[PDB]
RNA sequence: AGAUCAUCGAAUAUAACGG
RNA sequence: UUUUUUUUUUUUUU
RNA sequence: UUUUAUGAUCCCAGGCUGGUUUAAUAAGUCAAAGUUUAGCCAGAGUCG
RNA sequence: GCGAGAAGGGAAGUGUGUUUCAAAG
């Protein structure tokens, strides 16, 4: 939790402001496309520190769904958020693909 | 008034009060009063909310 | 059926502002003798009973779903769809009657009514003014 | 035209005849085999189906992750059993009716399950 | 087999011009032996939002599978404007949606026929039945459960703001025994939905219940629109006064009514008229007579009492109608406490 | 235009309504007007504060401040108050 | 103490509940709909708590102990017990309600409520009933009687009478009104 | 650490929104719109009318003890609510809470 | 008792009561019609003031002047769209009654059609005659 | 001209407030 | 509906699925 | 199917 | 086939937030990593 | 007929809460 007065310092919004895209969307890197329509995107996030004041990177694994299955191991991608649960591990819906790494 | 006894047009202005006598501010914030209890919605329409006010909103510039 | 039973689309929307009960009030229900069950209002029978009427004939199976992104979209700003048509120069008017000497002696010359108390007929009398004085303030707000 | 009735008698030896629960793995296969359905339906065109129908979570298949887990189960996986749906004599008969009608739609001049469409 | 689709939804644009309209069928399919369509038009002259599309003779379409009818489909999707709904059209609805668009024509017409007392105690309502209805495919209802012949032009359905068929449906009966007879067996019932494929559909619970009447008179329309709150009542004794007798026995009772009117007509039954002042009297005034009915055996179905309500109606050399105003303010009158 | 007031009202709580409060020390309370459902208490939840009211001030004439446009825009919305 | 529950007559036996609702030990002040009326001010439940089971020694028993319901007080006695006694069951004759001698009008906890008007410092128009229609259930003290209700006139007289009204036709034959007390008529 | 037995959070009846939908017709955000009714339901009145009523068990949660020791002398605990009608009965004790 | 309350407090007295309507008070009725908004909440509020006499009687003249000839001189039609709607239920009120139209009749509202029902060749085929009282023209 | 009603006057002060602030 | 550092008790770590 | 009913209806063949 | 030092398996305890003035060329424009007092949200079921 | 837990700390750690948005039964 932030305090009032650190939601308006600079450090804190900018940090803000790289997480947060339309419809909530992240940037990830595909790991693991074993099974059949599916691949699982790693997302890297970030965080304020009010102490020390400094951003540091965490990464966050979520899986997503893909109909064409165009997507391939260590291929960058694009996410959108879902307002349901679909399957046992499934989250997310692919929309495009930004790189192709070759085969 | 003295005779009707009724309220007169021209009268004293407003006394504003100012903190040390500074009445200037060179990068004011965005304030959200100027819709008081009330946002756009995703079709562009104006509609409420349902939300505490907060106790300090105007102390905070 | 089972999740939810037989209920009247007419009965639905208009019981939508009713505030649900209590903790006391629901234990009233529950206590027998239940008295004020209703003709196919039971809760033991009514969410068994649906779903055999319709295991006769056949089941339409649900929709098929295909997830899609959806598109980006950003914030516009539209106009008011409701501005009342009506000139400034009417309600100006409007305002000195309700809130002038007038408003007052209207209340006393009101016919009165078999049963009803001296203050009711006034008290009627006053809430009908109120109303009027709603719709002024309502078309001004949307106007400006 | 003229769609065959699938009597309930029949059903039963097929469900018995994998084998109350049953898992969702062997009554697969065993479809196919005794060939009621009838090209050739693959395994993968069944699997598809019932991902697509939204049966897992219809039939709440994903309550028994609570029963191990507990509190971790709630959370999404990245904010984890995946074991099938075991599909019960009234579950599969509910199943069986909606995956044949899919397969003879899916070429008839007037579609029944989804006819509409969004421009 | 394929005979055509059916367009909803379409922009006014569209429909007041039929250069644009021809334009767009014939990129997508055949051109407008050439297709043919049919707009609906109501009785002021005014179109819908809604159209028609007629296939050539079956001879030339009557190979046609599902391969060339989703890319047939799917093309003729897209030229037009968006938020449009292009389904299909089987052999047995083919025939239903030329009904649709007479209904609609004839709306004022068909409801005149008893609407005056002549026939007060007899109409009836069950708002069950999707827009899948016809005059021939109820017609077989009330036959093989209730036994009973009911007339055949005599069905009427309203209709909602998009002209489509309105869930809404109202029946008649030629004599009056039979209408206690319809309300009591009809509670619960699972006929049919939709007949495709020769094997019937998806279930529905049939609820008959009278909930709404029907008047029409030259002393009527006035009246009732001067009061805001206006109540109805029938089902009285003997021929009697306003002032004299209506008032004075109104004493016993619970009425709390402001005014009174009359209906003549010169049957063996009257109706006065009621008028309240604030809704919350209005609304306290139901629940009475609910009660009071109950008490005295009269019947859970036997009309007592209603609310009078003004239909909407549409004029002439009118931009926009009074229903579809959005900025009426007749809502104030009814406060909400809780 | 009812749609516009949907968010105000609450199921749960009721209708909005004017009302006052009692808050300040005791021995010298103050009531305070402001906007709030039926069912909500006394001194809790408020949507928007109208202003204050001191039936005992020092010059002995009782004062009264209010936001002359907040509360015509309140009484549209449909807001009842006591006697 | 409250007094035990009994049943009324031709009713089967029940089974007694242990407690007498279900927050019993945890909550006190809850209150069920429908309890007992038995404090002095208060009127029974009609059928529900009026008529409980009557038992007595065998040396009591009697013809005469049959006859209680029709010898009850007026103040107690009901439509369905007055027209018994009553020629040709009470038929083709007048009643109507005197509301003048209720018990929570004389004696009872909130027997010193605040009207309207204050307290009374000092010919009427009552309801007359015509029972057309009489059928007896559970005699004496139940039937459904259908009758054509409608309004008349008192006398002058120092008794409460019916001089010439009924006069209105208020509503066809239909239920009774009330079942709490009711009078004699001229017939 | 097999087969051991497990604890979840408490959760009474959610309020409905005043503010709800029927139906979502094709909705253009990234969630699902609330509901008016919420949990209770509309049922038809003894009288003629409409009333909201306590629905069937609302998912009874049987994987915590009960608090007041004293609740057997006066509760029979470990009961069953059983839907039958005529010679016809569905299995529907279970009230497992599935995952959001 | 409640006949002292409307025997003793009881008596307005209005100046223009139960008199007749001459040529100069139709004039007055007409340029009041105009200074108050008619088709806006309840303009008979006001005006009956300024009138001394009741609110149902100053209703009646207005409307044998101006929206008879207008009613009649124009085209109707009969549709139920908004009118069909329930009422709020309340804490005394959980209720669903009945209710009752009013249709507007050929003696006040000049109800016909523009144009003839005109029907295409090829869709008069699919036509029932059995199920319509009115004959089919052209 | 001649502001009676207690709501015109009110709403005249506001007006000669914001025009001082307004440059 | 999306996002949303964990801390103390000194500490002791690889576990569950199919051939 | 059996006690309780101040929530209903139905009964014919030239 | 899946998690796993960016803490996977796993034992005990702690429920989250707001509160107006507040001195010093630390003159705060929101009291500057973390301090509270009327307050918001939220807190299972059972008469067999 | 209507209102009534207005005296509740027993459950939970990635939860309870906060923040950004949305909601024409």
């Amino acid at each position: 939790h932030y305090k009032t007065w650190q939601r308006n310092t600079a450090g804190y919004l900018r940090t803000f402001m790289r997480n947060k895209l339309p419809n909530n969307e992240m940037i990830g890197y595909v790991i693991n496309d074993k099974h059949p329509k599916s691949i699982r995107v790693a997302c890297d996030r970030f965080m304020y520190v009010m102490r020390y004041k400094k951003t540091f990177r965490y990464t966050k694994k979520v899986w997503a769904h893909d109909e064409e299955s165009e997507a391939r191991l260590g291929d960058v991608v694009r996410i959108q958020p879902l307002g349901y649960r679909i399957g046992p591990w499934k989250n997310y819906v692919l929309v495009r693909v930004l790189h192709k790494e070759p085969r | 008034y003295r005779h009707s006894g009724k309220p007169a047009d021209w009268q004293l202005p407003a006394r504003p009060f100012y903190r040390q006598g500074v009445s200037g501010l060179l990068f004011p914030p965005r304030l959200r009063r100027g819709f008081p209890s009330m946002r756009v919605n995703s079709k562009g329409q104006f509609v409420g909310v349902n939300k505490m006010p907060y106790i300090a909103e105007k102390a905070q510039p | 059926a089972l999740p939810n039973p037989s209920v009247p689309r007419a009965a639905l929307v208009a019981a939508r502002f009713l505030r649900p009960p209590g903790r006391f009030k629901r234990a009233e229900l529950r206590e027998h003798p239940r008295s004020k069950t209703g003709a196919f209002a039971n809760l033991v029978k009514t969410a068994v009973r649906l779903r055999e009427k319709a295991r006769a004939f056949s089941l339409v199976p649900p929709p098929r779903l295909i997830p899609i992104p959806l598109p980006a979209r950003k914030k516009h700003l539209e106009s008011v769809r409701g501005v009342p048509t009506v000139s400034s120069d009417v309600l100006a008017r409007r305002l000195h009657f309700l809130l002038g000497p007038a408003a007052i002696e209207q209340q006393k010359a009101a016919k009165m009514q078999r049963g009803l108390t001296p203050y009711q007929t006034e008290l009627f009398m006053w809430e009908r003014q109120m109303r009027e004085i709603r719709k002024i303030y309502r078309a001004q707000y949307l106007q400006r | 035209s003229s769609l065959p009735r699938l009597l309930d008698s029949e059903l039963t030896a097929i469900f018995q005849g994998a084998a109350i629960t049953v898992s969702s793995n062997r009554l697969f296969k065993a479809l196919l085999q005794s060939g009621i359905l009838d090209p050739v339906v693959e395994f993968q065109k069944l699997c598809d189906l019932y991902e697509e129908g939204r049966f897992y979570r219809t039939w709440a298949g994903g309550a028994h992750i609570l029963k191990i887990s507990g509190v971790k189960g709630l959370a999404p996986p990245g904010g984890i059993d995946g074991t099938p749906k075991h599909m019960s004599y009234e579950e599969f008969r509910t199943f069986v009716h909606a995956v044949r009608v899919w397969l003879r739609d899916e070429r008839s001049p007037v579609p029944l399950c989804d006819a509409t469409v969004r421009a | 087999r394929l005979e055509g689709f059916l367009l909803s939804n379409l922009p006014p644009e569209v429909t007041n011009n039929q250069q644009l309209l021809s334009s767009l069928l014939g990129r997508s399919g055949l051109p407008v032996n050439s297709a043919s369509i049919l707009l609906q038009r109501s009785r002021l002259g005014r179109t819908a939002g809604r159209c028609l599309v007629l296939l050539p003779f079956p001879s030339s379409a009557f190979l046609t599978g599902e391969d060339r009818k989703a890319l047939q489909t799917r093309l003729a999707a897209v030229l037009p404007a968006g938020s449009t709904v292009t389904a299909c059209d089987r052999n047995d609805v083919e025939n239903c949606i030329e009904e649709f668009e007479r209904y609609f024509f004839l709306t004022e017409d068909l409801q005149r026929l008893g609407v005056p007392s002549n026939l007060r105690k007899v109409v009836t309502l069950s708002p069950v039945p999707p827009t899948y209805g016809r005059r021939e495919v109820r017609d077989l209802l009330r036959e093989h459960a209730n036994v009973d012949v009911d007339p055949r032009d005599i069905v009427f359905r309203f209709r909602k703001d998009g002209v489509q068929g309105d869930t809404c449906y109202v029946l008649c009966r030629s004599e009056r025994d039979a209408g206690v007879v319809l309300a009591r067996i009809q509670e619960t019932a699972v006929p049919n939905r939709v007949h495709y494929g020769q094997l019937f559909g998806c279930s529905f619970l049939w609820a008959s219940r009278s909930a709404l009447f029907l008047c029409d008179s030259q002393l009527d329309y006035l009246p009732a629109r001067s009061p805001f709150q206006v109540f109805t009542t029938g089902w009285e004794g003997d021929v009697s006064e306003e002032e004299f007798k209506n008032l004075a026995y109104q004493l016993r009772l619970f009425p709390k009514a402001v005014r009174k009117f009359s209906h003549p007509g010169g049957e063996d039954v009257s109706s006065f008229f009621l008028e309240f002042h604030r809704m919350r009297d209005a609304k306290l005034t139901m629940s009475r007579l609910q009660l009071l009915r109950r008490r005295w055996r009269i019947g859970a179905n036997t009309p007592f009492f209603g609310f009078l309500r003004m239909a909407d109606l549409r004029f002439e050399d009118d931009v926009k109608f009074a229903d579809e105003d959005s900025a009426a303010d007749s809502d104030l009158d009814e406060p909400i406490d809780y | 235009v009812r749609h516009m007031f949907l968010p105000f009202y609450s199921k749960e709580r009721g209708p909005p309504r004017i009302r006052m409060q009692v808050a300040g020390v005791k021995g010298k309370r103050f009531y305070k007007i402001v906007a709030a459902n039926q069912r909500d208490p006394r001194d809790g939840k408020h949507m928007e504060v109208l202003g204050s009211y001191a039936p005992c001030t020092p010059s002995g004439v009782e004062e009264l401040r209010l936001r002359f446009s907040r509360i015509k825009f309140w009484l549209a919305a449909g807001a009842a108050f006591n006697s | 103490v409250p007094p035990p529950l009994k049943s009324g007559i031709g009713e089967p036996k029940k089974t007694g509940y242990k407690f007498p609702h279900v927050f019993f030990p945890y909550k006190s002040r809850y209150r069920s709909p429908h309890r007992q009326r038995w404090w002095p001010g208060s009127a029974p439940r009609f059928l529900l708590h009026s008529h409980p089971k009557r038992w007595a020694p065998r040396r009591d028993l009697s013809f005469a102990f049959f006859a209680f319901h029709g010898l009850k007080p007026f103040a107690e006695k009901n439509l369905y017990e007055l027209m018994h006694s009553l020629p040709l069951r009470g038929a083709s004759s007048y009643f109507w309600r005197e509301a003048d001698s209720d018990p929570w009008k004389h004696l009872g906890r909130k027997a010193n409520r605040l009207q309207a008007r204050g307290v009374r410092t000092q010919g009427r128009k009552q309801l007359v009933f015509s029972p057309r229609e009489i059928y007896y259930k559970r005699r004496p003290f139940h039937a459904l009687v259908f009758g054509r209700l409608s309004v008349g006139q008192l006398g002058a007289s120092p008794p409460e009478a019916v001089p010439p009204e009924p006069e209105r036709a208020e509503k066809p034959p239909d239920c009774e009104s009330k079942e709490q007390r009711k009078c004699a008529g001229v017939s | 650490a097999f087969d051991r037995l497990r604890r979840l959070p408490n959760k009474a009846l959610r309020p409905g929104k005043c503010a709800g939908s029927l139906f979502p017709s094709l909705p253009a955000s990234v969630g699902d719109a609330p509901s008016v009714h919420g949990d209770f339901c509309v049922v038809r009145r003894a009288d003629g009318g409409f009333h909201l009523v306590p629905p069937y068990p609302p998912r009874i949660n049987r994987t915590v003890e009960p608090y007041p020791p004293s609740a057997g002398n006066f509760y029979e605990l470990n009961r069953q609510f059983k839907l039958q009608w005529k010679n016809v009965e569905y299995q529907f004790v279970p009230k497992l809470l599935p995952r959001p | 008792s409640y006949e002292d309350y409307i025997d003793k407090f009881q008596a307005p007295p209005l100046e223009n009561e139960n008199k007749e309507w001459t040529e100069a008070d139709d004039a007055r009725l007409l340029e009041l019609a105009a200074q108050y908004d008619v088709s806006f909440g309840d303009p008979w509020l006001y005006i009956s003031w300024e009138m001394q006499r009741d609110f149902v009687d100053v209703q009646t003249r207005y409307e044998q002047l101006v929206t008879i000839p207008k009613n009649k001189e124009r085209h109707c039609e009969a549709v139920l769209t908004k009118c069909t709607k329930p009422l709020f239920f309340s804490r005394y009120f959980k209720l669903l009654p009945s209710m009752l139209y009013v249709i507007p009749s050929k003696a006040h509202f000049n109800t016909a059609p523009v144009q003839p029902f005109y029907l295409p060749t090829p869709f008069a085929a699919y036509r029932r005659n059995d199920c319509f009282r009115q004959l089919h023209s052209s | 001209r001649k502001l009676r009603l207690h709501q015109e006057r009110a709403s005249r002060g506001h007006i000669e407030y914001l025009r001082q602030l307004e440059r």
